[PDB]
């Protein structure tokens, strides 16, 4: 079933890979050669972890949790029990994702549109590598990757935060926060602004963009226009997502002290060391 | 207690509130139709909302949705196949039929007004005084098309007045008429202006204006379209 | 390689836009600002006028009252020395009264009577600049959403350094001005209470805050995508529909089953934001005044 202006664009075309063999949906999904590889991948990663959930003996969603190789595995295989299936299922995720990018690839190919999207989503998949692949990978061990559960991914992030005291004092942790949190209120904006002036008060005409631009510009002395906040939410997400990663690869790596000696490289320097006074001497 | 309470709330407004937003996006498109026009039968758990009716300013009237649905227009497409799903073959030529990645919308035949009632898109020569503040100055350059030849020159910039920025270029062809190539579609460079979207030879085919001062929202729909569907069409002729 | 739309490649200029006027006195707006060239390449390059009038004035003055106040301590913090004050900037700290004091007004100005004051000032710049966003938009004829949105934000800020200080009994359970000591807070907070990943409406705010940062790219990319059939007018593909609107729907369509409309994406986006903020809020409400453990509160489902 076809949303009512959907048939002129559904044409043959586009493709990367297999020409025209897998070129049509199923339902309103494209398939592609890529909607192939992505199903095989999430069907066997889903499979996989549904068999880790029997080999750990639960079929409890808040419980089931697929852990990888521990740490004197090293970069080895590990046999399925003790963390293959993790090692298995974190290649099928990687599969599943990247399928899923080129089959964006693919659509926006059929759509003549840009490739913004996919582009984006990459860099949610380089995050996930950084804590599954690259982080662990230099680190020397499958082991420092997070495991495949709702409450235990969790745990991770709370060993391996306070592993380096109160991880707040990661500088590249702090940047990423900034723009996390950026984002979060460029989105609140955005979205009011485009609906306060298609979504009048009662009985008042549409707005314009020139209203949008004028109101921001009565309450902060600035608009950075409708072309610009698209292209800000894109910046604010994307930069948030790199300096996460950033902040994750150099720890345990270049850096593994705890995070808030860091901050001493400041403090000491020759020019105020020791001045008396302050928090600091 | 007091914090189960708060969450168990929370978790039935959160669904309240997807019902409200996921309706709120069925007012565009839906109902769902089959490849031949007719509503199809599975529409799915959510019903069409309640219309809404906005009021366009400059006397443009109203539009209430969600409303009836029709494309307004030919569709040069037919089946390749006997069942759902399929792509559908383009009947003629589907640069010239619009269909694909070369569609456009039937939309108003009327230029965008900015706020003051007056065209939002002008070319520069009769916006005053706009001008070129920062970057490569495109005005005059050849442009060169996808097959690597000059398919005409640059003769003014359209350039949107309430946010002051460049939307089109107006390139001359070989016979003196013109044509607006979106912004988004050509890399300036320093002494050329290249499209790779479209080869030379379908410079001429872009549609063409009514009054050369202004741009309708269906005219921009058919450039747009067009020069997009270059990317897929005109792939025998590129070459890069 | 094809261009991609994140920077411009040619800007223009025309005479200076001084906006629209429906309702607003035009008497309180200044002139323009200058124009950069380097904003430009990204977004507009005017700036200004902006507009002033006697809320504006008092949230512009009551801020800068918030602000140093706290510098002031700063620097008595530094001994007035200028060298030590960089140095040390990241450690100073104007921090709550003692929990002695209760909700007491008593405490010394060094021990606490400092921070009520600055506290004060953030109170009535904040709220009167709330009352600007609201203005501003009823000037204009606009509806009020970016004041109820922002309201949000305040939701959680009334919370942490407010609503439950007073709730609890005491300012000391209020939020140091500091940019360390305030991450010292923030990880201690989570600490008394038994780890916050398990408060659920902890684990709702990420979802959003992540949710934000996923939908923005989204669409900010899509919008990005479909920017080459005019896609960022958005208000005008709303009132009648393109290509640009239509692809975009497809794409996501094609790509995940279900899709948004030009203006219905803006209410997922509007409402992923304020849910950050929102459940936030109440997670850090309950907090103490009715969970002492989120891990215990955990344990019993409840
Ligand atoms: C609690 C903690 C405290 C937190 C406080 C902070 C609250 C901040 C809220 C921010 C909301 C922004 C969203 C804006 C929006 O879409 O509505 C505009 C709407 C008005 O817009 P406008 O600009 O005045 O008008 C311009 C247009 O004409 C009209 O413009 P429009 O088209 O945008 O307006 C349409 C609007 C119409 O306006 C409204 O009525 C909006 C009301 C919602 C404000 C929710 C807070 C939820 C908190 C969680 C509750 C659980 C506790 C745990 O319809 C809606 O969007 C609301 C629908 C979604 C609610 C779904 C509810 C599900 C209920 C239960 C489930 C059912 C069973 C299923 C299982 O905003 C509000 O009215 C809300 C402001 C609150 C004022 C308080 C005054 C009362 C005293
Ligand atoms: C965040 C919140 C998001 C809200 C999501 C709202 C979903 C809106 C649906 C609205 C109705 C709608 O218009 O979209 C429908 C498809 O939806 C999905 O499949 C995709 C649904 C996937 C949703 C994801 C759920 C998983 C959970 C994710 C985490 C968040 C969950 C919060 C709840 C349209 O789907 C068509 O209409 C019917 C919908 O009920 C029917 O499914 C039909 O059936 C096809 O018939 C063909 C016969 O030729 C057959 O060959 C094909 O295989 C069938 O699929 C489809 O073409
Ligand atoms: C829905 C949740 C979301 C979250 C993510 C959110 C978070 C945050 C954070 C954070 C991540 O911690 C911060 C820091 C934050 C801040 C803001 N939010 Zn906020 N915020 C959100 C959402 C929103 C929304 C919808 C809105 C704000 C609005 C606002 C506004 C509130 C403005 C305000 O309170 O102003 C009063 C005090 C002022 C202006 C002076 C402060 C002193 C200053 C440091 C001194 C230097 C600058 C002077 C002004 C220069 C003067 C020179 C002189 C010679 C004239 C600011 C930008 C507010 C706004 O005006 O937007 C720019 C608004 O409308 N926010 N906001
Ligand atoms: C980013 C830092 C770190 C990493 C290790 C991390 C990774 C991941 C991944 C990954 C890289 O694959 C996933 C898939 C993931 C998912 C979660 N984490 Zn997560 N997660 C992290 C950290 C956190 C933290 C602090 C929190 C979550 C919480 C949560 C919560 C909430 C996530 C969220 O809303 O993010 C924004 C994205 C949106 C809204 C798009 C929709 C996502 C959808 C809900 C995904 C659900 C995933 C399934 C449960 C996994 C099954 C796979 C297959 C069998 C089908 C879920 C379970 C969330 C929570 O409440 O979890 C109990 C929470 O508080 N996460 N999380
Ligand atoms: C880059 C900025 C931003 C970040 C902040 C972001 C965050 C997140 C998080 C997070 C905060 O944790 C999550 C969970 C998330 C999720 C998504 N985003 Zn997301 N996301 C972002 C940006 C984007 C962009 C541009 C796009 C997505 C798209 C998507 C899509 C990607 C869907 C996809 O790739 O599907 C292919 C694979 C499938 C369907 C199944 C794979 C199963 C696998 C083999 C087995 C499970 C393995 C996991 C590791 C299990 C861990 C569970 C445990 C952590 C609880 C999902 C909804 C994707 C999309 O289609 O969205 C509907 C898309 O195009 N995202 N996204
Ligand atoms: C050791 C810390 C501990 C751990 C367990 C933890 C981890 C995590 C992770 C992770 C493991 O990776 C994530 C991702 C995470 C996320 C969160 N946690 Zn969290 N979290 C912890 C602890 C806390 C604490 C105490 C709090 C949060 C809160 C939250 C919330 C906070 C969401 C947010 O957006 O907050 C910022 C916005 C605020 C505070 C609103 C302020 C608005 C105000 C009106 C603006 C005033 C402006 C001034 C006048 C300045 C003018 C500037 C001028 C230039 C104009 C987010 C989702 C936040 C919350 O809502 O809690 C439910 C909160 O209070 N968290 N949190
Ligand atoms: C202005 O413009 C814009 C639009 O429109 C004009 C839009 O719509 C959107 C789209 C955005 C929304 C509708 C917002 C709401 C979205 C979210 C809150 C994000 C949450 C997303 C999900 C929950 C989606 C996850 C669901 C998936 C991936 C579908 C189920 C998964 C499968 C079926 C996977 C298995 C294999 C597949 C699909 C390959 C296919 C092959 C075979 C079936 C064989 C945006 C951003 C936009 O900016
Ligand atoms: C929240 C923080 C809000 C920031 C507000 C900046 C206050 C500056 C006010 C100075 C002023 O009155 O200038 C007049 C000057 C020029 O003087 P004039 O305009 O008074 O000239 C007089 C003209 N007559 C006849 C008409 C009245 O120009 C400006 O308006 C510059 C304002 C630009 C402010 C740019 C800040 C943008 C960054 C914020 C975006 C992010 C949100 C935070
Ligand atoms: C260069 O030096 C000069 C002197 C020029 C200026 C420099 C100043 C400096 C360096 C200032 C630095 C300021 C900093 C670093 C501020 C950091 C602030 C932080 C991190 C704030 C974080 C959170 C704040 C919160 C949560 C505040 C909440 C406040 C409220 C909810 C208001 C509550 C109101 C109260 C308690 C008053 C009650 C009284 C009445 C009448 C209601
Ligand atoms: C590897 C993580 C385990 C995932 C378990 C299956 C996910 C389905 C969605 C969870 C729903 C939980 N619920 C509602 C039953 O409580
Ligand atoms: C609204 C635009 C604000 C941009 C600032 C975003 C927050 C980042 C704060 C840390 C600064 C690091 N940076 C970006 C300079 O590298
Ligand atoms: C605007 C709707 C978008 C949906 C995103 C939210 C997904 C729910 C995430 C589960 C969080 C579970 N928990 C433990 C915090 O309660
Ligand atoms: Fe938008």
């Amino acid at each position: 079933a076809l949303l009512s202006f959907e048939r002129k664009y559904r044409v043959p075309g586009g493709t990367l890979v297999g020409g025209n063999l897998f070129d049509f949906w199923v339902g309103p999904f494209y398939v592609g050669f890529f909607g192939v590889a992505t199903f095989f991948f999430a069907a066997l990663g889903i499979i996989l972890i549904a068999w880790s959930a029997v080999l750990q003996g639960t079929w409890n969603p808040q419980l089931i949790s697929v852990y990888p190789p521990a740490l004197e595995y090293g970069l080895g295989g590990a046999p399925l029990a003790k963390g293959g299936l993790w090692q298995i299922i974190t290649i099928c995720a990687t599969g599943a994702f990247v399928s899923w990018a080129l089959r964006e690839v693919e659509i926006c190919r059929k759509l003549g549109i840009g490739y913004h999207i996919p582009f984006a989503f990459a860099f949610a998949i380089l995050a996930y590598l950084t804590l599954v692949l690259f982080r662990p990978v230099m680190m020397g061990a499958w082991g420092y990757a997070f495991p495949y559960g709702i409450w235990t991914h969790l745990d991770w992030v709370s060993n391996t935060g306070y592993t380096y005291g109160n991880f707040h004092y990661n500088p590249a942790h702090m940047i990423a926060i900034s723009f996390f949190f950026t984002n979060a209120l460029a989105l609140a904006l955005h979205g009011a602004l485009v609906l306060s002036a298609a979504n009048p008060e009662k009985g008042k005409e549409m707005r314009t963009p020139d209203h949008e631009d004028t109101f921001f510009r009565d309450l902060v002395g600035y608009s950075i226009g409708t072309l610009g906040i698209h292209r800000l939410g894109l910046l604010l997400s994307l930069s948030a997502v790199f300096f996460s990663a950033l902040c994750m690869i150099i720890t345990g790596t270049i850096w593994f002290d705890q995070w808030v000696d860091w901050w001493q490289w400041w403090v000491k320097l020759p020019w105020w060391a020791n001045i008396p006074g302050g928090i600091n001497g | 207690d007091l914090a189960s309470l708060a969450i168990y709330s929370f978790w039935i407004f959160l669904a309240g509130l997807i019902y409200y937003l996921q309706t709120e996006n069925m007012r565009e498109g839906y109902p769902l139709e089959n490849e031949d026009g007719t509503p199809a039968a599975n529409q799915g758990p959510f019903p069409l909302p309640k219309p809404k009716t906005f009021i366009l300013p400059h006397g443009r009237g109203t539009l209430t949705v969600p409303g009836p649905e029709s494309e307004d227009r030919p569709i040069a497409l037919a089946r390749t196949a006997v069942s759902e799903g399929f792509p559908h073959a383009p009947t003629g030529d589907p640069m010239k039929d619009g269909v694909g990645p070369a569609s456009w919308v039937a939309r108003r035949d009327l230029p965008e007004l900015d706020g003051h009632g007056h065209n939002k898109i002008k070319p520069m020569k009769a916006a005053a005084g706009f001008h070129v503040s920062a970057g490569k100055n495109p005005i005059g350059l050849p442009v060169r098309g996808c097959d690597l030849e000059i398919a005409g020159k640059v003769v003014d910039i359209w350039v949107d007045i309430p946010e002051q920025m460049a939307r089109f270029l107006e390139v001359e062809l070989k016979d003196g008429s013109t044509r607006l190539l979106p912004m988004q579609m050509v890399k300036v460079q320093s002494n050329r202006v290249h499209v790779n979207a479209l080869s030379s030879d379908l410079f001429a085919g872009i549609p063409t204006i009514k009054s050369p001062t202004e741009v309708t929202l269906l005219e921009e729909d058919k450039i747009c379209g067009y020069v997009a569907g270059g990317l897929m069409y005109a792939a025998p002729k590129r070459k890069s | 390689a094809e261009y991609q739309n994140i920077f411009s490649q040619v800007q223009v200029r025309g005479p200076a836009d001084l906006g629209m006027t429906e309702d607003v006195n035009l008497a309180n707006r200044s002139g323009v600002g200058p124009f950069s060239t380097l904003l430009g390449w990204f977004g507009n390059a005017q700036l200004g006028p902006i507009y002033l009038g006697s809320l504006g004035v008092l949230s512009l003055f009551s801020g800068l009252m918030w602000f140093f106040t706290i510098g002031i301590w700063f620097w008595y913090q530094a001994g007035w020395n200028p060298a030590v004050f960089l140095r040390d900037l990241f450690f100073f700290s104007l921090e709550p009264p003692a929990p002695e004091y209760g909700l007491s007004f008593a405490a010394p100005l060094k021990e606490g009577g400092l921070w009520l004051i600055a506290s004060f000032f953030m109170f009535v710049a904040v709220w009167s600049w709330w009352g600007r966003t609201y203005l501003r938009a009823q000037a204009l004829g606009m509806g009020k959403h970016t004041a109820w949105a922002f309201l949000s934000a305040i939701w959680l800020w009334m919370v942490l350094g407010f609503i439950r200080p007073i709730l609890m009994g005491s300012w000391s359970e209020a939020v140091p001005y500091g940019i360390f000591s305030h991450l010292d807070w923030t990880n201690n907070f989570s600490l008394v209470h038994g780890n916050l990943f398990y408060n659920p409406f902890h684990g709702l705010s990420i979802a959003f805050l992540y949710g934000s940062a996923h939908l923005f790219a989204m669409h900010g990319a899509t919008i990005l995508a479909v920017s080459r059939f005019g896609g960022e007018r958005e208000l005008e593909q709303i009132a009648d529909r393109g290509t640009a609107a239509e692809r975009a729907a497809l794409f996501w369509r094609w790509t995940m089953g279900f899709n948004a409309t030009m203006e219905g994406i803006h209410r997922w986006a509007i409402w992923m934001a304020v849910l950050v903020t929102l459940t936030g809020g109440i997670g850090i409400l309950l907090s103490g005044t009715v969970v002492d453990n989120w891990y215990v509160w955990g344990q019993n489902h409840g």
